[PDB]
């Protein structure tokens, strides 16, 4: 990385039209697949279309990382969220859809504070409990350790027993934020840190689309 | 035993409105005034059926009862063609608690929509009126909402002040009702109100937080009181928790400074342990006890028999920490006793404060009964020495004599507290005043007691033979507290030999009489009167009887009419004081 | 005539772990197409060696804190996958369905408190004998491994499988040999103004680890 | 392929023994335990 | 071995890092198709019984390992001890159907009957874990307790019905058992130990003479 506390790990990301930038970064971890399946299946009859436009990240606020929550502090994201973009009006528009996911979580206090978080990509989340929480890291994880980064990037595909999903009654993916150190303030660290997302849906494609009270 | 029963005050509203569900004293700065709850009285808010109102009823001069503005308005609206609460309906007036210039009154049942989605929860409101101010104060409609939250805390379920000023606020409906106590300063209350702001943080806010679901529909904050516990000045919290323990009911008692947790648990399921809870001093040593209620308590008789009767439990404060309890029971069946427990004061100005506890569901045609209870050193005297019954009937609704009731106020300067009794159930609300306490000095001296029957020393008027004669005489002093006249006019009775159809060997003598009447004038904490006379033996040969004490019996009647004042107010003479006492004389062989 | 066959008695009764499969019913089924979905995964201890999950210790959190006083020692435990702090682990989770394992058990040791925060740890392993050891001084005679914290904040080391017999047992009966294979001292060597840190620990299995002779006790 | 410890095959044909798969157009967790970095990484002395 | 602590990068250490040596391994027994491949002891209903994966004992060996997979594949082995004839009925088919005999209906042969099912769900594979859409999450909210509660299961998801491979029927349905065949599993799960109350999970291990 480099040979002091300061710190220089650059990586750029660009989906669509918008980039971000990171000089704390540890890698991305991809999740279960590094390529996609075959998006033609013998479920849509060739009916399904690639949305280029859809793929671009957008910003979601998590939770408030303070001193005094202790170990196991859950924050559950279900994707895909309630979206104000061109995202959102896929749902809307067509019956079946599918996409990857490229989720960047960000708490930025400076390398004076302690703790650690663990922000993990789950499948099918229905229920978590407090021991399955020492196995989360079975799932796409990275940690934020406010020593050494501010950034988690994690990338990872489409999966479910079906090949095109009905995102208005199915949430596949869940972006989970657990505390597994709690946060210290030491001296000179940062009193509280706030937790954002930064997440953008890949390779989506849409199939029947629905009609219009326009 | 001292309160006033031939006329006492009597306020009524409109029928329907129960009015009597709440009462307290309201004394400002220099006029007296009494505060009803009729919390199904209409309004003339806007498009607002029953919202339910607090009556100011005139002490002085006439039975006037204007009612109170606390919130002339509707119901607001979140957006447009979306309201923002519920009054109509919303029992305001429930619960009325006064202290001084400020008057808090509540809505246990007002409902409100959440800032998010459009609901209906009972979250409950206050309206805080401090003279010319009057804020809203409803800690519970917050952004905690929907059940587990606080969106149906029904806060101001039951209300109390501190001596620091501070408000006592319960919700049995927070978390899934588990309950919340809540406790603000009413400094902050009124600082950080905010007509636009529907759910105001206090910087300085004591709450009881969320707790484990095994907790969930306890009632926290079923009825308040407030009292010091652990020595430090500030008043601290005790409530009720009915139905914590698996219906067996509990009592929590809170820091009065940070919320920090003694608990009282009950014996019987389902007897609605916490239903009401009371903290005054009641043996002088200036250690605030805690009295519990139980109104659904069932006892066993000579005949082994369960029978419903109601409990209170006296917890006596040792400075040990520890509590001295005495178990109280009720005295009929169904009559729910200790439903409603009302500190006194010192309604007797003996040096120990009193207590009242009502059984509301009692008495003849269910009118109710109060039972009023006298304390001393020992701690509280089982036994009432007064019973106060309804007198009006039913309609629908049980008359409820006693449901509410407060007092502890010298509302008519007479040196002696005064109570209010609301019957809801009737849509009537009454005053009892307490007459002052006479204390009376009366003594009998018999000289000489032992009678030498050839004594024969006074002489007797009308013939020469002369007569074994001795001396009676009996004395009168009497002063009380508070205001009384300071003259006292009694009837005092003397009759001699008592014990005896039968003939009566000594009579007095300058009127050859057994019986004799004086009427005695004293003065109040003035000097002791004392008029004596002489008494003499019949004859040897008049009489067998020589062996049987000659009793010398003195009684003393007090004029009421003359002793009133102004109102026409009659004092009393204390209880557990002789009306009478008897010497005796004995003849020799 | 036909062929002669000798029915053999105590054969063909139901076994429910037989190497026979069933008669069909019903023909002639395609599947919907699956090739290539994520996540595939063939072996249990494939994901038990890419994916460490964490320990547990007194309080309940995967992490051990920087005590400042004579003592020194972090956590010392049964290297037992029974044990308490291997409760929850994936590692001990999936070891409680089988009777004997062997191989090497990787721990995770990474710390998590602030860039000033300087700390020095040591992990020994007391074989079975004697008393595990109770100070640094007296660890050091064992196999140990010693790492401080700096840019890199992951330090691992591997159990190593000393034992007897080639197969140990992964449950615990009474003091025996079996089922005590020794302890595993984590220590503190030093620190500096590291006061109330947390160092997080995972678990998973080495490259040589291994796991037979399944087995249903209870309790998922 | 499963659970044999012995190899008696079938009297069927695989067409109705089993679900026959079909072709659209050890994955994963066998790539990801066996990319696991094993080498020390510092600069061994001794 | 020192790296960076949140790469997420598999890191493995051996005993070559203190001069050790790592020894061969044979890994047969934790292999899925191999592990999921036994009888597992379903409790029956009277004469219904779906045929669902989900309906085995979680506490099991194959209930346990199962459940440690979002999604798996595999055709269904049966072996039920039963009154009267016993008849299946593929996925999707309505239940008036379990009474006719043309479905595929195994007459009774004491002592039990042992049938090989296939694969008969519209999905390419079945999942342990349905969540249409349901978490917040964050750590769910008190907000629906007591009487609203047990009926408060549902406000989410979670649904096995859908994924039937079938159901069998017969007069009366003594025991049932399961067995599955070329199991695949994909995406792992969360396998927990059972935690003990001492320092460590004592037990009664069989005992020979010496
Ligand atoms: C015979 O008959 C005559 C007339 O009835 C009796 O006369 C009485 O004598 C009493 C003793 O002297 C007298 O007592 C009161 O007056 C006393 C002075 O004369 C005075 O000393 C007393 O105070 C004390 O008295 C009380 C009385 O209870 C004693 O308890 C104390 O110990 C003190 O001694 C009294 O004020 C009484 O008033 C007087 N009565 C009359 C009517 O003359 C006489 O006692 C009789 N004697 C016989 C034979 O018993
Ligand atoms: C001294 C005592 O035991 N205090 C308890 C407190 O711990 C507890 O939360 C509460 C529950 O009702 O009971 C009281
Ligand atoms: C000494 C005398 O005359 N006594 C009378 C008494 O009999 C009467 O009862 C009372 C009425 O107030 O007035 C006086
Ligand atoms: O039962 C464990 C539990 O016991 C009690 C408390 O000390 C809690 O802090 C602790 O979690
Ligand atoms: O859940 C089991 C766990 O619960 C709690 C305590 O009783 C512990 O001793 C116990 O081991
Ligand atoms: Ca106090
Ligand atoms: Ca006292
Ligand atoms: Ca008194
Ligand atoms: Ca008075």
């Amino acid at each position: 990385e480099e040979t002091t506390l300061l710190e220089d790990r650059i990586l750029t990301t660009r989906n669509g039209h918008t980039t971000s930038t990171t000089q704390s970064s540890v890698g991305v971890t991809y999740g279960y697949a590094t390529t996609e399946d075959f998006v033609s299946g013998p479920n849509t009859s060739g009916l399904e279309t690639r949305v280029v436009q859809a793929e671009r990240f957008f910003k979601t606020h998590l939770f408030d990382w303070v001193t005094s929550d202790s170990f196991g502090r859950c924050h559950l994201l279900e994707l895909p969220t309630d979206h104000k973009g061109v995202y959102g009006s896929l749902t809307d528009s067509y019956a079946y859809m599918r996409n990857g996911w490229d989720v960047e979580v960000t708490a930025v206090g400076n390398q004076f504070n302690g703790g650690c978080l663990l922000v993990a990509m789950v499948p099918e989340l229905c229920s978590i409990n407090k021991r399955e929480l020492y196995q989360l890291t079975l799932f796409p994880h990275q940690f934020i350790n406010p020593r050494t980064n501010m950034t988690a990037h994690i990338t990872v595909p489409f999966v479910g027993v079906n090949r095109y999903d009905q995102y208005k009654v199915h949430k596949p993916w869940t972006l989970v934020v657990m505390v597994v150190a709690p946060l210290t303030v030491n001296t000179e660290g940062a009193p509280q840190i706030k937790v954002y997302a930064n997440i953008a849906p890949t390779n989506v494609h849409v199939a029947g689309e629905f009609p219009s009270k326009e | 035993f001292n309160l006033d029963v031939d006329s006492p005050a009597e306020y009524s509203g409109p029928e329907g409105s129960y009015f009597g569900f709440a009462v307290d004293f309201f004394v400002p700065s220099s006029r007296m005034f009494l505060l009803v709850g009729a919390p199904k009285a209409n309004t003339t808010q806007p498009g607002i059926v029953e919202g339910g109102q607090v009556l100011k009823c005139d002490w002085s001069s006439t039975r006037r009862c204007q009612p109170i503005e606390f919130d002339a308005t509707g119901n607001r609206d979140y957006a447009k063609d979306d309201p923002l609460e519920f009054k109509s309906h919303q029992w305001f007036g429930a619960s009325v608690r006064s202290k001084q210039d400020k008057i808090l009154a509540c809505a246990p049942l007002y409902h409100w929509r959440t800032e998010m989605k459009q609901e209906r929860e009972p979250v409950g409101t206050c309206f805080l009126q401090d003279g010319t101010k009057t804020v809203e104060y409803a800690p519970c409609r917050s952004q905690d909402i929907d059940a587990d939250g606080q969106g149906f805390c029904q806060g101001g379920f039951s209300i109390d002040f501190t001596k620091a000023d501070r408000v006592l606020l319960g919700g049995p409906g927070s978390f899934y009702w588990q309950g919340q106590l809540i406790s603000d300063q009413v400094a902050e209350i009124v600082s950080k109100y905010d007509p636009n702001v529907y759910s105001i943080k206090y910087n300085n806010q004591l709450a009881t937080r969320t707790a484990q679901a095994i907790f969930d529909d306890s009632y926290l904050g079923y009825s308040v009181a407030v009292g010091d516990f652990n020595g430090d000045g500030i008043d601290d919290f005790v409530s009720g928790v009915p139905r914590a323990a698996r219906t067996l009911g509990m009592v929590y008692i809170y820091d009065g400074k940070n919320m920090s947790s003694y608990n009282f648990t009950g014996e019987q399921m389902a007897a609605y342990f916490g239903f009401s809870v009371a903290a005054t001093d009641i043996n002088g040593d200036d250690y605030a006890d805690v009295f519990i209620g139980a109104p659904l308590f069932m006892d066993r008789g000579s005949d082994g028999k369960l029978q419903e009767v109601g409990q209170v439990s006296v917890s006596l404060q040792r400075a040990s920490g520890d509590f001295q309890t005495t178990k109280l029971n009720g005295f009929e069946v169904f009559a729910r006793f200790g439903s409603a427990i009302a500190p006194l004061g010192d309604l007797d100005q003996d040096g120990f404060n009193d207590i009242a506890i009502a059984a509301p569901y009692g008495g003849e045609d269910k009118k109710g009964i109060v039972y009023i209870f006298n304390g001393r050193s020992t701690g509280l005297n089982a036994v009432p020495s007064q019973i106060l019954e309804g007198q009006w009937a039913a309609r629908s609704c049980p008359p409820s004599f006693g449901y509410s009731m407060k007092g502890a106020t010298d509302i008519d300067k007479n040196g002696y507290p005064d109570l209010i009794v609301g019957a809801f159930g009737v849509d009537r609300a009454i005053l009892y005043r307490a007459r002052p306490v006479i204390t009376v000095n009366a003594g009998l001296e018999v000289y000489p007691s032992i009678l030498n029957q050839d004594n024969k020393t006074c002489s007797l008027p009308g013939t020469a033979l002369k007569v074994s004669c001795f001396n009676v005489r009996f004395c009168l002093k009497a002063d009380g507290k508070g205001v009384l006249p300071r003259k006292l006019n009694f009837q005092v009775e003397l009759l001699l030999d008592k014990l005896k159809g039968a003939i009566r060997r000594a009579l007095f003598l300058y009127s050859r009489s057994p019986s004799h009447s004086k009427n005695m004038t004293i003065s109040r904490g003035g000097l002791m009167q004392c008029e004596e006379l002489i008494a003499y033996l019949r004859d040897e040969s008049e009489f067998r009887d020589k062996l049987t004490p000659i009793t010398i019996f003195m009684e003393y009647r007090l004029d009421y009419r003359t002793a009133a004042d102004t109102t026409g107010l009659q004092p009393i003479l204390n209880q557990f004081t002789p009306a009478n006492i008897s010497r005796q004389a004995h003849i020799l062989l | 005539g036909i062929f002669p066959v000798a029915c053999s008695d105590g054969y063909g009764g139901l076994v429910t772990t037989d190497p026979k499969t069933a008669d069909p019913a019903y023909g002639k089924v395609f599947n919907p197409p699956r090739n290539m979905l994520p996540g595939r995964f063939t072996n249990f201890l494939d994901v038990a060696e890419a994916c460490p999950t964490f320990l547990r210790f007194e309080g309940d959190v995967p992490y051990v804190t920087t005590k400042t006083d004579s003592d020194r020692i972090l956590a010392q435990f049964d290297l037992s996958l029974a044990a308490k702090h291997m409760s929850n682990t994936f590692l001990a989770g999936l070891a409680q369905y089988y009777t004997q394992y062997s191989g090497t058990i990787n721990l995770h040791f990474m710390f998590t408190g602030p860039t000033d925060a300087k700390a020095r740890y040591m992990i020994a392993y007391a074989p079975p004998g004697m008393e595990p050891p109770k100070t640094p001084e007296a660890a050091a005679h064992c196999i140990h491994a010693e790492w401080d914290t700096g840019l890199n904040s992951k330090f691992t080391f591997s159990i190593p499988y000393l034992s007897a017999a080639d197969y140990a047992y992964t449950a615990s009966d009474t003091a025996e040999t079996t089922n005590v294979q020794g302890w595993v001292c984590l220590f503190q060597i030093t620190h500096g103004k590291a006061d109330g840190d947390a160092l997080v620990v995972l678990a998973s299995a080495g490259k040589d680890f291994e796991l037979r002779l399944p087995v249903d006790a209870r309790t998922q | 392929s499963g659970n044999t410890g012995s190899i008696i095959n079938n009297y069927y044909m695989q067409q109705y023994q089993n679900s026959m798969d079909t072709q659209l157009g050890n994955d994963w967790f066998s790539k990801l335990a066996s990319s696991a970095f094993s080498g020390l990484f510092g600069a061994l002395l001794a | 071995t020192t790296s960076a602590g949140e790469s997420a990068d598999p890191v493995t250490a051996t005993v070559e890092n203190y001069g050790g040596e790592t020894q061969v391994q044979r890994r047969q027994h934790t292999d899925v198709s191999f592990i999921l491949d036994r009888f597992v002891k379903v409790t029956p209903k009277d004469q219904i019984n779906v045929l669902d994966l989900m309906q085995t004992p979680a506490h099991t060996l194959v209930g346990a390992l199962l459940r440690t997979a979002t999604y798996y594949f595999a055709d269904l082995e049966v072996a039920v001890k039963h009154e009267g004839n016993l008849t299946w009925v593929p996925n999707g088919a309505p239940e008036t159907a379990l009474d006719n005999t043309t479905n595929p209906t195994a007459y009774h042969k004491a002592p039990l009957t042992r049938l090989a099912l296939p694969y008969t769900a519209p999905h390419r594979v079945l999942a342990t874990v349905y969540n249409g859409n349901c978490k917040y999450g964050e750590s769910h909210t008190t907000n629906v307790r007591g009487d609203l509660q047990v009926l408060a299961q549902k406000v989410a998801r979670t649904l096995p019905t859908s994924f039937n491979y079938g159901a069998i029927k017969a007069t009366r349905v003594t025991e049932l058992l399961y067995r599955m065949k070329r199991a695949e599993t994909y995406c792992p799960r969360p396998l927990l130990a059972i935690h003990p109350s001492e320092a460590r999970h004592k037990q009664k291990i069989v005992a020979p003479v010496k």
